[PDB]
């Protein structure tokens, strides 16, 4: 799975 | 990078069932999470939809969100549509880059909730005027540089 | 229990090539834990994502509109960040708002700021006229302002009625 770009480091 | 196609107006009656579709370019739907955000007429955008499916709290049980792999796209269905509903709607998903839909816009009390709605629409009209107001003041002032010359 | 809530700040009027610096401030979360991002809007061209920054501040991400023009940041010690404007064009004027993401989408969303970009338009023309002749053409430029602005009170004036009546009894 891949975050949002930007989001990867969001808790 | 692929594009999200929203159609660009929806209409349909009171009490019906709506169904606003978000159709992903390139690339599979399924690959990445949807979302959709509603946006009432100068108002910012709130999430209605997350995670393709997931209802925020306070979101009503009418608004549900799917994915239709078949049609490569998104779905906000709208179950017994009311007039509070009638607002602009945008699908969102992403992949290396962020990409919106362009917006589909949907068209279809006791006197402390009429008083609050009449006096929301004052800060918006401001909001417009001022826009205006910063628009014609580049017009205006080569004129009144001219002038002081 | 917080509501979250997104503020920014800064925006206005500004002349092409120079530069303008947004602000928001965020309340209610752990502000470290999150990205931030900066979309823009227009009524004909909807939304537009310009920049996102990462939870810790040292991943940026740009959409291809903004590359290499605009920056953003972010002060941790604040709980604001930034979008740093330069080289600004015409097509940059929108309501610029700020949002706070929450892994794979924005879960809140600032109010919206107005940004007017002014036209680069030449005016070496108005040289070789009068004051008179420049005044002339205030003389015919409100007019049009009024207009626009008279049909936006009209626009508006609808909107208010039935909620005025439905008050009335
Ligand atoms: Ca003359
Ligand atoms: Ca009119």
């Amino acid at each position: 799975g891949v975050a949002m770009p930007g989001a990867e480091d969001d808790v | 990078q692929f594009v999200l196609t929203q159609p660009n107006s929806v209409s349909t009656n009171l009490g019906s069932t709506v169904k606003l579709s978000c159709k992903r370019s390139t690339g599979n739907i399924g690959s990445n999470y949807v979302n959709w955000y509603q946006q009432h007429e100068g108002r910012s955008p709130t999430t209605m939809i997350y995670r393709d499916d997931k209802r925020p709290d306070g979101v009503p049980d009418r608004f549900s969100g799917s994915i239709d792999r078949s049609s490569n796209s998104a779905l906000l269905t709208i179950n017994n549509v009311q007039t509070e509903d009638e607002a602009d709607y945008f699908c969102h998903s992403y992949s290396s880059g962020i990409v919106f839909g362009g917006g589909t816009k949907l068209t279809v009390w006791t006197v402390e909730d009429l008083q609050k709605r009449l006096l929301a629409l004052d800060p918006m009209m401001e909001q417009e005027i001022e826009e205006i107001r910063q628009k014609y003041q580049c017009k205006r002032q080569p004129i009144l540089d001219a002038i002081e010359a | 229990m917080k509501e979250v809530q997104l503020v920014e700040s800064g925006g206005g009027l500004v002349q092409p090539g120079r530069s303008l610096k947004l602000s928001c401030a965020a309340s209610g979360f752990t502000f470290s834990n999150y990205g931030m991002a900066w979309v823009r809007q227009t009524p004909t061209k909807g939304l537009e994502w310009i920049a996102s920054i990462s939870a810790g501040g040292d991943k940026t991400y740009y959409g291809d509109s903004v590359k290499g023009r605009f920056s953003i940041s972010r002060d941790n010690a604040k709980t604001t960040h930034y979008l740093q404007m330069d080289s600004l064009r015409s097509e940059d004027t929108a309501t610029y708002y700020c949002a706070k993401t929450s892994r794979v989408y924005f879960d809140y969303w600032g109010q919206g700021v107005m940004v007017t970009v002014c036209s680069g338009s030449d005016y070496e023309f108005l040289k070789s006229w009068t004051v008179e002749d420049l005044q002339k053409r205030l003389l015919a430029l409100d007019p049009m302002m009024e207009q626009e602005i008279e049909e936006i009170r009209q626009k508006y004036q609808s909107k208010r009625q039935p909620i005025l009546d439905a008050i009335e009894a």
